[PDB]
RNA sequence: UACCUGAUUGAUUCUGUCAGCGCGAUAUGCUCAAGUAAAAGAUUAAGCCAUGCAUGCGAUUCAUUGAAAUUGCGUACGGCUCAUUAGAGCAGAUAUCACCUUAUCCGGGAUGGAUAACUGCGGAAAUACUGGAGCUAAUACAUGCACCCCAGCGGGGUGCAAUUAUUAGUGUUGACUCUGAAUAAAGCAGUUUACUGUCAGCUGACUCUAUCCGGAAAGGGUGUCUGCCCUUUCAACUAGAUGGUAGUUUAUUGGACUACCAUGGUUGUUACGGGUAACGGAGAAUAAGGGUUCGACUCCGGAGAGGGAGCCUUAGAAACGGCUACCACGUCCAAGGAAGGCAGCAGGCGCGAAAC
RNA sequence: GCUGCGGUUAAAAAGCUCGUAGUUGGAUCUAGGUUUACCUUGAAUAAAUCAGAGUGCUCAAUACAAGCGCUUGCUUGAAUAGCAUCAUGGAAUAAUGAAAUUAAUGGUUAAGAGGGACAA
RNA sequence: GGAAACCAUUUUUAUCGCAUUGGUUUGAACCGGGUAAAAGUCGUAACAAGGUAGCUGUAGGUGAACCUGCAGCUGGAUCAUCG
C-alpha cells in the first residue's frame, strides 16, 4: 500500500515524479530529444523538395499501390516519405517541386493500410492539392 | 531602472483615485511632498474629477496657473501637488473651502467647510526631537516641523495647527476613549473610539476601535489618527460620520 | 589574558585613562553594557567580565533588530560563531500532508554564553552583516 | 573596475554563483591611498551623491590628543613603530588607522608647563631656556596664581609616560583613516595600552 | 451536465490501449452582406539592415519681436526585446541602530578679466572638423558683503556641516557609539543671495535666481525569514573556502580586498554537478471536487542594447538614438584619412509553417 | 490514482533475512455531583483579469457610467469577495519537560507489544 | 603657481596564442542488430501425451528452428492406489 502518514508528503511527491516517467505520454512530452528526433522539429507543417515518386504496397488484407513521394525538408534536410492523397494527384507533383507537408493525423504514426508513412502533401508549387483536384486552381 | 521614475501608468495608479480604465495610458504622478503617493491626490485630479471644474488636463493647468488655489494657507500652482488627508483647499474666487477627508469606503470626497473650520487643521506627531542649538521641535506625519511645542505633547498625539498663525493651538492625546480616524488599511475612512492597545514592542502596536454603531475593528497604530477628545471631533466629518455601512444596509438605505 | 592578539583591544566607549581614576588608584575598569532590549537580560558573564568582543550584543556595537528566531545549536567549532539548525514542517497542498525541512543559520555566539553545547536550544536576533554568512547574534540559551 | 560586489564569490555551500549583471557603478571600489610620511599632500575624491573624500597621500603633521590631561595638540609624525596588520607598513612608513607611531613631545610639554606651571621631567642639570622661562618663571598676581595652585593638586604624571617624555618622542596611535578624512589625528598611548605596545616593540626589537 | 461510444472473439466477460467526442493555441485549405471592438516578425536568426523620422526647452540680446551663441535644465524617465539567468530573479513579510540622493514639502540659515555669437583671414576630397586676428555680456568664471583660555581691570575664541579625542547626563527607541549640551586643537576645498522683473508709500510689499543645514516625501543600494522546474547514467562538495583580529575600499555593512591566525562551511530533510526549445509574478487554457498544462507578450520587478571590457558627465549611468579600446561585420575616400550599431516607429533582406 | 488505480493467472511482491536515514508507533493523570503542532477570530496584504452589486452603451461582448428638475441646481455610484508574519482565544488530538521548617516527601500500570531469565 | 604632450609603474582588463577539459553535431571502408513489406528457399521447434510433455537457470554443441547434461516448476498428461 501507499504511505498514508501525515508527514509523507515528500515520499508521495517524489514517488509520483519517479513513476510519471514510466508513462508514455509524459516521457514523450518531456524526454528532451523531441525536437531533434521529430522530422518537423515540433512544427505542424514543413516545406520540402520532392526527390522521387515511389509506390507503397498496401497492407493486408488490402491490395493497392499507394502513390507516395520522397521529400527532403528545407529546415533541416531530413528525408521523409509523404502520401499524395486523392485520385490521380501524383500527376500534379513533379520532381524537384516545393511541397508543403503535414502530419497524417495520428501524431507520428502510420494511418490506414499505408505502412511506414506518417506525412501527407498539402500544397504543391504553393498551390493547394485539394484545389488542384477540384479544378479550382491550375498548375503555376 | 537607472534613476528616479517620472511616470505613473494608469493601471499602476492608486485604485482609490477611481480613475477610469480606458482613460489613457498614464495618470498624473504626484510630486513628492507632504503626503505619500499612495495616500494623496494630485491637485490636477482634485479639479478634474472631484470638482469637475476642469474638463481636461490642459484646463487643470490653466486653472492652477492663475494662482487661485490655496493649500494649507499657501498658493499652489503645480498641478502635480500632492494634496492629502486633512488638507484645507481654498478657492478664494468662488469663496469655497474644502477639507480633504476620507469616505467610509476609503476614497477622497468633496467636504465643503466654512472659514472657521478652514482656519485650522490637525496633524499627527510623528517625532519629538531636539534640533541644533538645543531647541525642541516636533515633526508631524505631513512633513511639517514645529519649533517650541508644549513639552507635554508626545508621539502619536494630534495637534491643532492654525494655518493663519502657523502655531499649535491645542493637543489631543492618543489615549483610550478619544475619537479616532482610520487612514490606512481596510478600515480606512472609519471613525470610532479608541479601545484596547496591544503593545507589540519591536513591531507596530495594534489598536481596537469601536464606532458609534457598536461595530468593533482593529488596525495598526500608524493608521490611527486622533481627531478629538472623548467623542467630540475637532473638525467636521462627511455625511456618514465614519460609519461603515454593510453591503446589505447600503442597498436598504438606497431603497 | 584578555589581550591575546596582535593589537590592544578595548571597549571603544570607555576611557581606560582618566586622571581622576588614575590618581585615586582605582584598578576598576568601567565596562559598557548596552542593554539589548526586547525584554532580554544581560547575562552576568556579560556584565561582570573582562573579555572584549566588538560583536557581542552587550559588550559590543551590534544593535539587535529585525527577526527573533529559535533553534538548536548544531556545531560550535568556529571562533565565537555557532551554527543554528531550525526545523520546521512544509505543507504540500496537493497531498494534504507535511514534510520535514531545515535550514542552518550561522550566528555569532558572544563569550558571555560560555556553556554552549551542540543540542542546547538558543534564541538568535537579527543584526547587520557581521561576516559573509553571519547575520544573527545569540541572545538566550534555554538549554 | 575595482568592485565590491558579493557575487563572484562562492556560496556558503561552496557552489559557484551566477553573475546577475554587468559591473554596476554603485558597487565600485577605488585604489588605496597608502598614505606615507612626507610633505603634506591631500587629493580630493568625488564620491557618490556629489559628496567628497580627502585621500591623503603624504602627511607629516598630526593633530593628536592627550586623554588623561584632556587636551589636543598638533605635533609632527616622526616615524612608524608598530602595526598589527603587517610589518611592511611599518617598514615603508605607511600611515593607516590603528598604527603606532612616534610623535614630537615638545608641544605637549609646552602645554603642560603653560597649564600647570610646573616642569615636565626637565633635565636634572640643564637650565631652562628663555622660551621655557617665559612660561615657567613668569610672574603674575596671586589672584591668577590661585588658579595654578588649584590645578597643581592633580598633576602626577605616570612614570612610563615620563620616560617617553625624557626621550622626547611620544608613542601615539592613529585613530583616523587618512585615506578617507585626509588627516592623521590620533591619541597618545598611556597606561595598559602603552605597556602593551611598548612590550610588543621591545620584543620585536630583541628578536 | 460529477456522461461516454466503436475496435481483439465463432460467441462471452475482463485487462488494456487505439480511435471517436468537447474546448483552446498556432499554421493552413476552400469560402466570406454591410457594420462595431480588436491581436498581429515572440517561437527560427538577441540574425543583418538602405532610407526617413524617434530629444529638446529661466539668465546673457549693439542680429533682423526675438535669430545666433554662452549658460542652466532635461536627455538615467518614456519605447523595445527576453539572449543570459536556477539561494540568480521574483512573490509575501521585513530591516537599514549599516547607507546615498536633483526635482517637491516643512523648519533653520553693488567688485575684475575672458570667451563665444558678430567681423575678418585660412586648411581639408571628406565629418554636427576646426587654428589664428579684433571686439563684446552673464544666473558662465573669480572675489566676497552664555561659556572656555590667558589675565576679575581688560585681551582673545566659540555660525551650520565636518576629523580625532575627552566630560556630564535633552529628547527619543524595544534598544542607540543616535539626537541635544559642553571642552581641545586643526585643516577642509561645502555654505550662510553683487540674479531677473519690480510695485506701493526715508518707510514698506512681492515675484524670480542662487544657496547650504535638519526632518519628510519619492527613488535607490544592500540585509533577513518562507515559497518557487527536471535530473543519481550527478553522492559527496568547498580552499577566500568557513570564522577571528587589525586595517583598506565603499555611500554604507561585509573575505568586498589585504596581513596574521584557526580549520572550518554544505550534504539522502538531496549538497555539488548537469539539462532546460527557463526571465519571475499578476495571470491564461481546461475545467464536479482534488488537479494538469502554459505564462516571449500591454501591469509590477529584473536584464540587454552585435560580443566583451573600461570610463567621462552627474543627484542619478558602468548610459550605448554618451565616449574609449579589442573582437566580428559593414560604409565613404581624391587612399592621406573619416566613420557605424533599428532587441524605438515604418520599411528591406534573410529565416522559416508562421506575423501589417 | 492525496481525494483515487493495480501487483495469484491479464504488466507488476525483491530468493531470503539483518539494518542506518525516512515513515509510523499500546494504555494511562479533574471526572462528577513550560513549550510546540493544530483550530477560531482579527491585522498587514497594487491595479488589470476571474467571481460579483448597480447602471436599456438601442441588445450583447463591453464601458463605468449616470438619473432628476427647469436655466444661477440637487443628488449620486464607481461596491463586496477573493503560503509565510504578528496578535487573540481554544486546550481535544499528537509530540515535548519536570523530583531517583514543613509535607501522604518524590518511581502510573505491567500490553492476548517487545526483549531477557528459569523449567523440562 | 597652474598646466598639455610624453615617460615609468599599479589596477580593471578586452583581445590573441598555445594547452587541458566539458557539452552538442557529424564523415567513414567494413561488421552487425531491429522493424515493415499478398502469394521465395530449407526444414518441423511449439499448440493434442504436437508424436522425445512443456518450461526456468546454467553449460556445451549444431545450417536453422533447436539437441543434450545437471537441479528445479506444473503453467501436466496425476488433486487418489489401499500396508
Amino acid at each position: 500500500g501507499k504511505p498514508k502518514g501525515l508527514c509523507t508528503a515528500r515520499k508521495l511527491k517524489t514517488h509520483r515524479q519517479e513513476q510519471r516517467w514510466n508513462d508514455k505520454r509524459y516521457k514523450k512530452a518531456h524526454i528532451g530529444t523531441r525536437w531533434k528526433s521529430n522530422p518537423f522539429g515540433g512544427a505542424s507543417h514543413a516545406k520540402g523538395i520532392v526527390l522521387e515518386k515511389i509506390g507503397v504496397e498496401a497492407k493486408q488484407p488490402n491490395s493497392a499501390i499507394r502513390k507516395c513521394v520522397r521529400v527532403q525538408l528545407i529546415k533541416n534536410g531530413k528525408k521523409i516519405t509523404a502520401f499524395v492523397p486523392n485520385d490521380g494527384c501524383l500527376n500534379f507533383v513533379e520532381e524537384n517541386d516545393e511541397v508543403l507537408v503535414s502530419g497524417f493525423g495520428r501524431s507520428g504514426h502510420a494511418v490506414g493500410d499505408i505502412p511506414g508513412v506518417r506525412f501527407k502533401i498539402v500544397k504543391v508549387a504553393n498551390t493547394s492539392l485539394i484545389a488542384l483536384f477540384k479544378g479550382k486552381k491550375e498548375r503555376p | 531602472m537607472r534613476g528616479p521614475k517620472k511616470h505613473l501608468k494608469r493601471l499602476a495608479a492608486p485604485s482609490h483615485w477611481m480613475l477610469d480604465k480606458l482613460g489613457g495610458v498614464f495618470a498624473v504622478r504626484p510630486n513628492p511632498g507632504p503626503h505619500k503617493l499612495r495616500e494623496s491626490l494630485p491637485l490636477s485630479l482634485f479639479l478634474r474629477n472631484r470638482l469637475k471644474y476642469a474638463l481636461n488636463y490642459t484646463e487643470a493647468k490653466k486653472i492652477l496657473t492663475q494662482r487661485v488655489v490655496r493649500v494649507d494657507g499657501k498658493v499652489r500652482t503645480c498641478h502635480k501637488f500632492p494634496t492629502g488627508f486633512m488638507d484645507v483647499v481654498a478657492i478664494e474666487r468662488t469663496n469655497e473651502y474644502f477639507r480633504m477627508l476620507y469616505d467610509t469606503k476609503g476614497r477622497y470626497v468633496v467636504h465643503r467647510i466654512q472659514a472657521a473650520e478652514a482656519d485650522f487643521k490637525l496633524c499627527k506627531v510623528k517625532s519629538v526631537r531636539t534640533v541644533n542649538k538645543g531647541v525642541p521641535v516636533l515633526t508631524t506625519t505631513d512633513g511639517r516641523t514645529i519649533r517650541y511645542p508644549d513639552p507635554h505633547v508626545k508621539v502619536n498625539d494630534t495637534i491643532v495647527f492654525n494655518i493663519s498663525t502657523q502655531k499649535i493651538t491645542d493637543s489631543v492625546k492618543f489615549e483610550p476613549g478619544n475619537l479616532a480616524y482610520v487612514t490606512g488599511g481596510r478600515n480606512v475612512g472609519r471613525v470610532g473610539i479608541i479601545g484596547h492597545r496591544e503593545r507589540l514592542p519591536g513591531a507596530s502596536d495594534i489598536i481596537h476601535i469601536k464606532d458609534s454603531a457598536g461595530h468593533s475593528f482593529a488596525t495598526r497604530i500608524s493608521n490611527v489618527f486622533v481627531i478629538g477628545k472623548g467623542n467630540k471631533a475637532l473638525v467636521s466629518l462627511p455625511t456618514g460620520a465614519g460609519i461603515r455601512l454593510s453591503i446589505a444596509e447600503e442597498r436598504d438605505k438606497r431603497m | 589574558s584578555e589581550q591575546t592578539e596582535r593589537a590592544f583591544l578595548k571597549q571603544p566607549t570607555v576611557n581606560l585613562n582618566n586622571k581622576a581614576r588614575i590618581l585615586a588608584g582605582s584598578k576598576k575598569t568601567p565596562r559598557y553594557i548596552r542593554e539589548v532590549g526586547l525584554g532580554f537580560k544581560a547575562p552576568r558573564d556579560a556584565v561582570e567580565g573582562t573579555y572584549i568582543d566588538k560583536k557581542c550584543p552587550w559588550a559590543g556595537n551590534v544593535p539587535i533588530r529585525g527577526m527573533i528566531l529559535t533553534g538548536v545549536v548544531l556545531k560550535n567549532k568556529m571562533t565565537r560563531t555557532i551554527v543554528v539548525r531550525r526545523d520546521y514542517l512544509h505543507y504540500i497542498k496537493k497531498y494534504r500532508r507535511y514534510e520535514k525541512r531545515h535550514k542552518n543559520v550561522p550566528a555569532h555566539c558572544s563569550p558571555a554564553f560560555r556553556d554552549i553545547h551542540p543540542g542546547d536550544l538558543v534564541t538568535i536576533g537579527e543584526c547587520r552583516p557581521l561576516s559573509k554568512t553571519v547575520r544573527f547574534n545569540v541572545l538566550k540559551v534555554n538549554k | 573596475g575595482i568592485s565590491r560586489d558579493s557575487w563572484h564569490k562562492r556560496y556558503k555551500t561552496g557552489a559557484t554563483q551566477p553573475v546577475p549583471h554587468k559591473k554596476r557603478k554603485f558597487e565600485l571600489g577605488r585604489p588605496a591611498a597608502n598614505t606615507k610620511i612626507g610633505a603634506h599632500r591631500v587629493r580630493l575624491v568625488r564620491t557618490r551623491g556629489g559628496n567628497e573624500k580627502y585621500r591623503a597621500l603624504r602627511l607629516d603633521s598630526g593633530n593628536f590628543s592627550w586623554a588623561s590631561e584632556q587636551t589636543t595638540r598638533k605635533t609632527r609624525i616622526v616615524d612608524t613603530m608598530y602595526n598589527a596588520t603587517n610589518n611592511e607598513l611599518v617598514r615603508t612608513k605607511t600611515l593607516v588607522k590603528g598604527a603606532i607611531i612616534s610623535v614630537d613631545a615638545a608641544p605637549f610639554r609646552q602645554w603642560y608647563e603653560a597649564h600647570y606651571a610646573l616642569p615636565l621631567a626637565r633635565k636634572k642639570n640643564a637650565k631652562l631656556s628663555e622660551e621655557d622661562n617665559a612660561i615657567l618663571n613668569k610672574k603674575r598676581s596671586h589672584h591668577t596664581m590661585k588658579k595654578y595652585t588649584e590645578r597643581q593638586k592633580t598633576a602626577a604624571v605616570d612614570a612610563l609616560l615620563i620616560e617617553q617624555f625624557n626621550t622626547g618622542r611620544l608613542l601615539a596611535r592613529i585613530s583616523s583613516s587618512p585615506g578617507q578624512v585626509g588627516q592623521a589625528n590620533g591619541y597618545i598611548l598611556e597606561g595598559k595600552e602603552l605597556d602593551f605596545y611598548l612590550r610588543k616593540i621591545r620584543a620585536k626589537k630583541a628578536k
